[PDB]
């Protein structure tokens, strides 16, 4: 045993299938018209991004929408155990002596 | 500091405090602004289970 | 023919403060990676290799300019920026802002520099959308070319400190300034420095003794203006190598490699991208560019 | 008969330079209706159309580039080709009125005398291609001594791709393509590409995540090594791909080189030849559009690279060290 | 250019929900921004200016 | 040698419109974003004591 | 679409003998301080900086070389030069009419230098307007990078023997500096045994750079100690002279060497440009019978 305990974080992911309620009507939703753009013209490729704008908004006042974990399906942490690493992060960082 | 309701309009749509990557090899630190779809609450309670 | 329009969504509406910063630079330089019309924030400043909580170089920044596409801003709306690009040959309307201000005039001759003065002015923050923007400087090459000097200079002597009017204040004729150097990163400023001594000790291999023999006349009593280097005293080394006896095609030999090896001294004081500039206002402070990456 | 001649006044008032726009003032405000590839963001509708776009597509950028007429023996240049390969123009002393002599990339191997296995692919291919690496030899008596101070990299024009080669018994007649996008021959409206020997390129480019941004510009290079093997002076060529423009690639060359950088400076401790100093030199050979896949190909095996949408752009041949 | 707010009298609309639920302290730690107290002496439609 | 069945994929179309996520929607048609910088929707808040 | 013209105006008329002068070419290579088709005189020679009242130079005019717009010729009328402009990467056609005479051929490469010979070869004066034009040296770039070469050389001794009588033998100085060899050809030129002053200021350079540089990559050694110090470093000890690695930095203190170092490299990009950036092109095809050079302008 060294001069020192210690405590250990780590992290966590784990995928969700999620229920999302939306109250009716809390968007107003304006919707432009399309248009074409050509650009990245080459002698072979004529390339086009057509393109479409929206204004969305907020019509309600308090909260319109709710999310909930619902469903769990996997864990793509594994949960393990390997420690991060400061020769890594500070390369730049080192002892006198090099031997 | 401020008080909740801005942490209630904060936390639905903004990005984390720093978070990490998917499907790689190790934990990388995001710098992909739109792909990554994730939700950390140990923001709000600021703890660690 | 070709369009370019480079619209950036943007996630927050804006606030009153950092408006009026970007109103005020309506046409300016911001270089991005992805080159498409839609756009994330996280591409557009040059702040995603110079953020604060980094140790950057003005190396490896520049390094990083010469890669990227180029753009110019059009408008500030509060959300979304509207930005057009550089293409490889193509005028367009720049519109010069930067705050360590320099004149320019007609048939000038500019290149794109890291903010290297004051990060402070030169950079704002977005605390409503997290992501900084950090923007980069334009500066005529002649100072383009003054600034990279003492930067490659700066580097030896700190490594050497292992005091300071001497070693950053880049001059210019009318005003000298001050570098922005407390946190930088050596290593890669080292490898520029690194490949010198693959030129410089090989143009000490061949140096030419009719040449030398002429610093034993133009120093001792025959001096001009753009000698006062020296200040009239000879240094130690040329008393040593001119004792041979001078020959002809033996410079020529040797003149033809050192008039090679200076061509490619050009491969590392390399500058961004290149403008040359042919029509300047003076009173609506606009220009008229064509762009070439080089 | 005029029936046949009747297409000829299609094809070629049809295909013309586009007029400088000039237009006298007593029509009064019209020039501007004869402005049209100047717009760019044209009309969408609800179910556009073919016939809601054929003006869009009507207009289109004038890009044509030019070509360089050789006349070559039909031993430097070989009967068989690719039809997309590389050239360089070898120059040494105006002899004939139009006699010219090229050099393919494969035959420029052969011309060198290096080792096997520091190119394993193409010298079993490149074998067949020509002789003993002694046929082209017998051109030039110097090849030995443009070796020695350093001459022959000041020597190579490079040129770019091919387009077109008829072959006779003694000589072939070579349309090659500078400056851009040269028009193919046997199928018309293609282009071709540039192509290269999947064991002379060596990328940049590649790398593990561990982050780079993408623009419009990647440039194919062109390296050119004086080694000595065998204590008998030899070249060295390779490529590259990287875009990462000109002050970085100098200084990522040089660790490609490493050793051979290693191997001749160790020499020079017992000897010194200004001469000799002289070590490579860098042309630039134009550009490739972004994110472009390399196709691979395979020849009787010999696989070959190609590039659609090369176009053509020449340099110096600048000096390294 | 902002969008900013004023106090003018628009004839402003009657809708049907009720809005009071925790106003008293929606408005008071950013419910929404840029909200406007009016006192007694205060709640009025002001005089017009222009 | 023959030729045995030569097949695609034919692929539909489900706008927006027919969808019925746009009950979280009011749909009104709109001419010109190129003009229309922000938006505006003012209230009152009439409390009693 | 576009249209490119460039028309120069003149006050007064022309003598008829400076227009078979002027008909010696009919498409040749100008400068042109200007990008806009109406335009006075004072612009497309180089006396807008090279004029004879004023001390002749190499690097002010390759400065403003590079920075200038070329244009080429198409017609002499008796009152207004045409020209046509030379937009980037465009093919338009040369007659090769300069002085003296340089053979060309097609895939050359070429890069535009100044004219640093007699006066009667390049200049051109126009007794009518008295201003002075003077066309740029249209050489091959193969060419025009060894024609400077040994010229170079012959400026410096020049100066030895005007100060220091028995050091250099002018029959060896003659034979190997003048007689360029090219191609197989010799071309032997004009050495200026008439009193040179176009190229004192790079010697005034050159000279000035060979002793501060290898004072300078001593101290640019000891001061690298890493284990980034690159592997290929190790080696170039080989290469420098062993008497450079044999001095003391006593005589030079601290700031002492700050004058050196911040000056140092300030000579060499002043100097690697002007030996790189010439406004160049490539010329695809060419007969003698015709003369007539192609270029392809290549905007650099």
């Amino acid at each position: 045993h060294p001069g020192f305990a210690m405590t250990v974080v780590r992290t966590d992911e784990v995928l969700a299938e999620h229920i999302l309620y939306c109250s009716r009507a809390s968007t107003s939703m304006f919707v432009g018209l399309p248009s074409v753009v050509r650009r990245e013209v080459r002698s072979d490729a004529v390339t086009f991004e057509i393109t479409h704008e929206i204004a969305s908004l907020h019509t309600a006042l308090g909260y319109s929408s709710v999310i909930a974990p619902a469903h769990v399906a996997a864990i793509t942490t594994d949960m393990g155990v390997h420690c991060q690493d400061l020769f890594m992060i500070f390369p730049g960082d080192a002892y006198q002596d090099r031997q | 500091n401020r008080g909740l309701y801005t942490l209630v309009n904060e936390y639905s749509a903004r990005l984390a405090g720093a978070p990490a990557t998917s499907t790689t090899d190790l934990q990388y630190v995001v710098v992909n602004g739109t792909d990554v779809f994730l939700d950390q609450p140990c923001h709000m309670l600021q703890e660690a289970y | 023919a070709l369009d370019k329009s480079i619209v950036v969504n943007l996630t927050s509406r804006l606030f009153a403060d950092e408006l009026a910063a970007l109103q005020s630079k309506i046409g300016s330089v911001l270089p991005l990676g992805d080159c498409h019309r839609l756009q994330n924030i996280q591409a557009l400043g040059l702040g995603c290799v110079c953020s604060r909580e980094t140790s950057p170089d003005y190396i490896q920044i520049m390094q990083y300019l010469s890669k990227c596409t180029l753009a110019v801003l059009e408008e500030v709306r509060p959300d979304s920026l509207r930005l057009t690009r550089m293409d490889p040959s193509d005028n367009l309307q720049i519109k010069n802002v930067y705050a360590p201000f320099f004149q320019w005039d007609s048939n000038t001759q500019l290149a794109v520099l890291p903010p290297l003065f004051s990060r402070k002015d030169s950079t704002i923050v977005l605390e409503s959308n997290g992501f900084d923007i950090v923007f980069p400087m334009v500066v005529p090459q002649q100072l383009g070319h003054a600034i990279l000097q003492q930067l490659l200079v700066y580097h030896i002597y700190s490594k050497i400190s292992a005091l300071d009017l001497y070693t950053t204040n880049v001059s210019f004729m009318g005003r000298t300034y001050r570098l922005d150097v407390d946190n930088t990163d050596p290593r890669t400023a080292l490898r520029v420095l690194d490949d010198l001594s693959m030129y410089l000790c090989i143009l000490s291999a061949l140096v030419p003794r009719g040449c030398l023999r002429l610093l034993t006349a133009l120093v001792r009593h025959d001096r001009h203006p753009l000698t006062e280097v020296f200040e009239g005293v000879v240094p130690d080394e040329v008393t040593r190598i001119d004792l041979d006896q001078l020959s002809v095609p033996d410079d020529i030999t040797r003149m033809r490699v050192m008039f090679s090896y200076l061509q490619s001294l050009s491969s590392i004081f390399n500058l961004g991208p290149r403008l040359h500039v042919y029509a300047y206002s003076a009173e609506t402070l606009a220009a008229s560019c064509w762009y070439s990456p080089r | 008969q005029a029936e046949n001649a009747a297409r000829l006044g299609r094809q070629v008032l049809g295909l013309l330079p586009p007029p400088t726009h000039r237009v006298s003032l007593t029509r009064g405000p019209e020039f501007a209706r004869g402005v049209r590839d100047l717009l760019s963001k044209y009309a969408a509708s609800t179910r556009p159309t073919v016939g809601s776009l054929h003006e869009a597509l009507r207009q289109a950028p004038f890009r044509q580039p030019t070509y360089g007429d050789f006349l070559v023996y039909s031993q430097t240049f070989s009967p068989q080709e690719p039809l997309g390969t590389f050239l360089f123009s070898f120059k040494q002393e105006d002899n004939g009125s139009s006699m010219d002599m090229l050099l393919t990339p494969t035959s420029l191997f052969m011309l060198s005398g290096m080792e096997a296995a520091k190119a394993p692919q193409t010298h079993k291919v490149a074998g067949v291609w020509y002789g003993s690496g002694s046929g082209l030899a017998d051109f030039i008596p110097n090849l030995s001594e443009l070796m020695d101070t350093g001459e022959f990299h000041t020597l190579l024009t490079p040129v770019g791709p091919m387009v077109q080669s008829v072959h006779s018994t003694f000589v072939t007649k070579v349309t090659s393509a500078m400056k851009g996008v040269g028009l193919a021959r046997d199928e018309p409206r293609a282009h071709v590409g540039l192509t290269l020997p999947c064991d002379m390129l060596v990328d940049l480019d590649e790398s593990c995540p561990m982050r780079e941004p993408a623009g419009l510009n990647v440039t194919i290079y062109a390296s050119l090594v004086y080694l000595r093997v065998n204590q008998r002076p030899s070249m060295a060529l390779t490529f590259f791909q990287s875009g990462k423009g000109f002050a970085e690639v100098v200084a990522m060359i040089k660790d490609h080189f490493t050793d051979v950088i290693r191997t001749k400076y160790i020499q020079l401790r017992h000897e010194l030849y200004i001469n000799r100093l002289v070590f490579g030199a860098v042309c630039t050979l134009g550009t490739v559009p972004f994110d472009s896949h390399p196709v691979h190909q395979s020849l009787n095996s010999l696989p070959v690279l190609v590039f659609a949408n090369f176009e053509a752009a020449c340099g110096p041949w600048t000096v390294f060290l | 250019m902002e969008a900013t707010l004023e106090q003018r009298p628009f004839p402003y609309l009657a809708t049907e929900a009720n809005l009071l639920t925790q106003i008293k302290e929606s408005a008071a730690d950013g419910l929404f921004k840029s909200f406007q107290l009016l006192l007694g002496k205060d709640a009025r439609e002001g005089s017009v200016r222009f | 040698e023959a030729l045995l069945g030569v097949y695609t994929n034919v692929v539909e179309f489900v706008k927006f419109l027919e969808t019925a996520l746009a009950a979280a929607c009011v749909n009104t048609e709109f001419k010109d974003l190129r003009r229309m910088i922000d938006g505006k929707i003012q209230f009152k808040i009439s409390m009693p004591t």
